[PDB]
């Protein structure tokens, strides 16, 4: 099952054509203006593949930019129409989760997974049917978010998240205690803005500090709350196997904070090793074997989630 | 010969010729263009017994309009054409108002932009289309300038008309003429870029 | 033109919002809200209090910083503009050029003190500066509408 | 509410509205009005999911136009609602034919007939036509004639252009205005049979 | 099996309702023109008396006759379609004639042979055991309608020309003159009548103190002879002893003569009409053509030239 | 009503059928032939001969008098009429005046003479008389389409020594 793939979503604009779920027969990338990039990348693509052979077309149908999504979305449902063969809108968060069991083969599908980057942080339960809804969300910040802005705001290189990792190594965490801003809640839900700020009121008070020491700091009042309510709705919720997604999942005191926890209280826990235009595919080629489809009267919609 | 022609830079318009039989389809609607294009392109073409691979050239309207609209237009046609390299005419939206027009003389086309600012092309159509003033953006002030210096018989603005038969017309001519181009070629008119830059000088002076 | 500046000296984050919401439901529609603070200035929290207006929840109200739009779809449509991390300045060229067509809907920019040239000249501006822990400064600039300001300078006498 | 406009006078045009969703149709080929007006009401209809009897109301070109035309199209319209009586709206074509062009101003529309002579009309069209001339037949000299006199603006001259939104608005305005007929009392233009009569005076 | 039938092929205009076979719930007629001005009021004054949701099929003649008046019924039989969202039936006009055979008598036998002459209509047709049916024969000139009745202008006898033509001659003596038979002794069964008339148009030319009566008999025993001769010929070559007469002209009392003669010495079963009801014959032939599920497409067009 | 005549004597059935060929190809389209001529001239027969130059059987032209029109559809259409049994006027005003809009068909009727007004100005008109009971003759009335007179003309060498 040849199945195309189209991604504009994200800012790197990508075409991949992928059989049987496994095989690259070709990935294109760009390497940000979809519409002119695309044509290119599609002519690139059927000079090698014939077209014939495409079972399934598939892109990317949100979240996003109502823009950005369209031209991947709006090409996709012409080359279904052109070459007659049917059409898949891929949901991007929950292409993400499902890559969670393609990393790992043997994984039961009852799970509790935490989505934490930039402008994305929430905790989800996967049934055993597979099916996903998200129980956990934040409010005002993403923790990605907290760990750019922070970084900023103390005189820190980007990216804020892996220099505020590399710093916080040489740092005592609890040397200053910040707030925890959602912890000990009825709910699962996040705040970081308020960390951000009381950040910001102890550089504008304090004078005698160490930059080690503050990130340190920062990072484990994060890394608590992180770490509290992932384990509380699994606990809730009787799964102890548990998945971290997302880019600040990078961060090596979190990923020190899991595993102690996991030791302790017996859980499984499961971290990534992202590749984009294979994933509209693998997304793409998973539906079509469930022969699910999408119709071709579909939208975008920039604020996809569940 | 087969051609398929569209216009999306407003309301949704398909001109569709097989042979000897036209065909044309507007929709004016609350539906929004992704949720509407594909959908008629593809039950125009059943309908008719039509491959795409079976089309000869297709028109696209790229000219003057909204952004969402164009994009989910051109992207469409990028779709359809690209497994097959279907020779692509593009079509400025503002001529394929002006030529949808009957009468002939001088015409004037302008659309809303920004608030205090227009998209606003002006044409001879005596024979052909003769461009007076390029499509371009201009002042709510100079745009009664250019309409009292132009003194035109024609003003066509806000509500524009398109003929899909004039799309098709336009497509077969620009495939005579060897005007066609291929599908990653195509350069939208964004006239959203200058009126950015016009309202930097005008807001210093 | 010249815009009737009007004060605000320590505000708390209730009258901070309470604030938000005075001026959004009281203008009509296709109006520019230009946010100007520093970080940890109520930019987005001002946005909380402007979603009341529009009769949705305060929750839905996030920050844009990664999302770089969000549209909330209310009693009118709220578009929500984050500049922080744009790269692509034809996002405003095409896109942002695009929004400014909607007749009947509101746009707020954090950080729109950003590209001056670009917002039309008649656009609102708010600036938010820290006053204390739990406390700020706003001072709105509104230029020549007769039933705004005296909306507005009601509360400003409500102090 | 549900509208279906149509107008044979020339090429096939249609026009439906349900709801919020106005689509209009058009045709110009070698198929004649007989095997293609029914084939595209049917898959219209069937596209839009609704029934003939979830109507409101059914526009009709009856205004002058080919005879064999107009005769597809009453019938058809006539085989559509006399099951359930639903209101026509007898649509004038010339008219029709004017008030879809863009540009307003003073408007001749002229079709040619048998061997130099013509159907025509002439109409100001500021927010909706007043006829200037009403529909007759005249000479090749006597059109020349109007035309100087009115010096119009929009010269509507054998290719007849009607826009399927126009009839569907018309239909909507006459529904409104309490102007409809039922299907038993509809008169077509039958401007063709004066040409014999006015060769021989 | 309700079944709509419209008629509009020629003259009279006609709407019809029919059930499962011969119940008439509904016929009405023009007669007790203007096609497209009458239909309307017919079909308002059918759905007043039946409920238009009971209709289950929809047929209109679709040919041969007049291109317009033929559009009139035809398109407004599928726009009934459309709106009752039930199946639509084309139906041949000569076929329905044919059809209606096989109505007047319950208990006829398929396989049968048919001449069928009339004003615009001459032929010879065979009906299978299946009830499909060819045209064997075929007028390559004027009717034998057309001969009656322009003979008769000639002879200056009021029309129609058939009836005069007829009672005249009962008083005339058949054989007093000899006037040709155009087509007889052929290889073919095929008719041509022209011939015939200008022959009369000559020896009226070449007049003399002739009675009319004489040459209206002599005239009629020479179509009757070139009728009786080819029909028979056929339906013997055939090996059916079945033969029906349909259209105006059969209602000729010297060919009735002439048959019934020449049917009594071979033991031939003849079949006449009786000395109408347009409707009914398409609604009939409709209903026909529903219950072998032959239904016809919404592309229909009329032709005005259909036969077989 | 006075046009160029060209008269023709003593037509066999075959002359006058090549006279109607050698006429209808050399119609541009758009045209109305008036037949006129009383019983059995032979106006049906010249129908039969103007169907050859569209390529069609003859055995498919037949009297229209009951049947009022018939349509040809060949390399042209023609439109044999018969107006030898119409009643009721309105059939010329509506149906007739209608197909006459046509530019391209050819247009034959059959006792056209009898509604001598209706017709265009332009209409040729062919007048049949029988000479004898095998032989007719026949004159072609054309108004300055002098193209046709040419191609006519050249026939009555064909039939110089008949
Ligand atoms: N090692 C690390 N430790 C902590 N934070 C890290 C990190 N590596 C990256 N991050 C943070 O993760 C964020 C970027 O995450 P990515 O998932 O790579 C893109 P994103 O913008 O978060 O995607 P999204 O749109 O799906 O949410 C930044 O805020 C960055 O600072
Ligand atoms: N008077 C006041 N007005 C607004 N927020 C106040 C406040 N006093 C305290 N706060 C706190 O300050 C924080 C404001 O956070 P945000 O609204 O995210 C600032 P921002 O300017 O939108 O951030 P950005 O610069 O990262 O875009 C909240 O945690 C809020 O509770
Ligand atoms: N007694 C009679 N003898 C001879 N011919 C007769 C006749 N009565 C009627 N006719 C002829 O019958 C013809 C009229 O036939 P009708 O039945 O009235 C309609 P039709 O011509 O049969 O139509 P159709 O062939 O389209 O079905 C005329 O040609 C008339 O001369
Ligand atoms: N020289 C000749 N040219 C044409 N026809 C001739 C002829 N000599 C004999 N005939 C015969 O004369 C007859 C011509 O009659 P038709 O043309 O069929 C009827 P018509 O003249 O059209 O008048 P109608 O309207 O009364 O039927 C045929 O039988 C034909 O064979
Ligand atoms: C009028 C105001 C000065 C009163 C006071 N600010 C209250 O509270
Ligand atoms: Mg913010
Ligand atoms: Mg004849």
């Amino acid at each position: 099952m040849r199945v195309l793939g189209i991604e504009t979503s994200c800012d790197e604009t990508a075409v991949a054509v992928l059989d049987d779920g496994k095989n690259v027969v070709v990935n294109f990338t760009v390497s940000r203006h979809h519409l002119k990039n695309l044509p290119i990348l599609l002519k690139k693509a059927f000079e090698k593949v014939p077209p014939e052979t495409v079972d399934v077309v598939a892109a990317t149908y949100g979240p996003g930019l109502i823009g950005a999504l369209l031209v991947g979305l709006s090409a996709a449902k012409g080359l279904a129409i052109s070459l007659e063969k049917p059409f898949v809108g891929v949901n991007h968060v929950e292409a993400h989760v499902q890559a969670v069991f393609l990393a790992n083969p043997d994984l039961k599908p009852p799970l509790v997974v935490l989505m934490v980057s930039g402008g994305h942080t929430q905790l989800m339960k996967v049934d055993e049917d597979y099916s996903m809804e998200v129980l956990g969300e934040t409010l005002d910040d993403s923790a990605g978010e907290a760990f750019d802005k922070v970084a900023r705001l103390l005189g820190l290189g980007y990216p804020g998240g892996p220099v505020i990792d590399r710093v916080a190594k040489k740092g005592d965490p609890e040397k200053y205690s910040f707030p925890r801003p959602m912890l000990d809640d009825d709910s699962y839900n996040f705040s970081f803005a308020g960390l951000k700020t009381s950040v910001l009121y102890f550089l504008q008070r304090e004078k005698g500090y160490k930059v080690e020491d503050v990130a340190a700091s920062f990072q484990k009042a994060v890394v608590d709350i992180l770490v509290e309510k992932t384990f509380r709705l699994a606990r809730n919720l009787g799964i102890r196997k548990i998945a971290f997604v997302g880019g600040v999942a990078a961060n090596s005191m979190l990923r020190e904070e899991v595993r102690k926890r996991a030791e302790r209280w017996n859980y499984e826990v499961f971290f990534p090793p992202t590749d984009n235009a294979l994933m509209v595919a693998k997304a793409g080629y998973e539906k079509a074997k469930r022969g699910m489809f999408s119709p071709l009267s579909l939208n975008a919609d920039p604020n996809l989630n569940v | 010969m087969n051609v398929l022609a569209l216009d999306t830079s407003q309301r949704i318009r398909i001109g569709l010729r097989k042979g000897e039989d036209l065909f044309e389809i507007s929709y004016t609607g609350e539906k929004k263009h992704a949720e509407i294009l594909p959908v008629v392109v593809k039950k125009l073409l059943d309908e008719l017994d039509l491959k795409v691979k079976d089309l000869d050239v297709v028109g696209v309207g790229i000219g003057p309009g909204g952004l969402t609209g164009l994009r989910v237009g051109i992207a469409t046609v990028v779709g359809l054409v690209s497994p097959y390299d279907i020779p692509v005419a593009p079509l400025n939206s503002f001529e394929m108002t002006a030529k949808s027009c009957p009468a002939d003389g001088v015409v004037l086309v302008a659309r809303r932009a920004r608030k205090g600012y227009h998209y606003c092309a002006v044409y001879l159509k005596d024979k052909g289309l003769n461009p007076l003033k390029e499509p371009s953006v201009v002042s709510d002030e100079e745009l009664e300038e250019i309409t009292k210096e132009f003194s035109p018989k024609i003003v066509l603005k806000d509500d524009l008309l398109i003929s899909p038969a004039v799309l098709v017309e336009e497509s077969e001519r620009l495939f005579r003429e060897k005007k066609t181009i291929h599908y990653y070629e195509i350069e939208p008119l964004y006239l959203q870029k200058s009126i950015a830059e016009l309202n930097w000088e005008k807001k210093k002076r | 033109q010249k815009m009737r500046h009007l004060r605000f000296e320590n505000l708390t984050e209730e009258q901070l919002k309470r604030l938000a919401k005075i001026l959004t439901e009281n203008l009509k529609g296709g109006e520019v809200v230009i946010l100007s603070g520093n970080l940890g200035a109520g930019k987005t929290t001002f946005v909380k209090g402007m979603i009341r207006a529009i009769g949705l929840d305060e929750k839905m109200v996030k920050s844009p910083t990664f999302t770089l739009m969000n549209v909330y779809p209310g009693l009118k449509t709220i578009y929500h503009l984050d500049l922080y991390r744009l790269q692509d300045t034809d996002f405003l060229s095409l896109d942002v050029e695009d929004i400014l067509e909607d007749e009947d809907g509101i746009m707020v920019v954090e950080w729109g003190d950003l590209f001056d040239g670009f917002w039309p000249e008649d656009s609102i501006k708010v600036k938010i500066e820290i006053a204390d822990e739990s406390h700020r400064n706003v001072e709105i600039l509104i230029p020549e509408e007769v039933n705004f300001l005296v909306e507005k300078i009601e509360r400003y006498r409500k102090e």
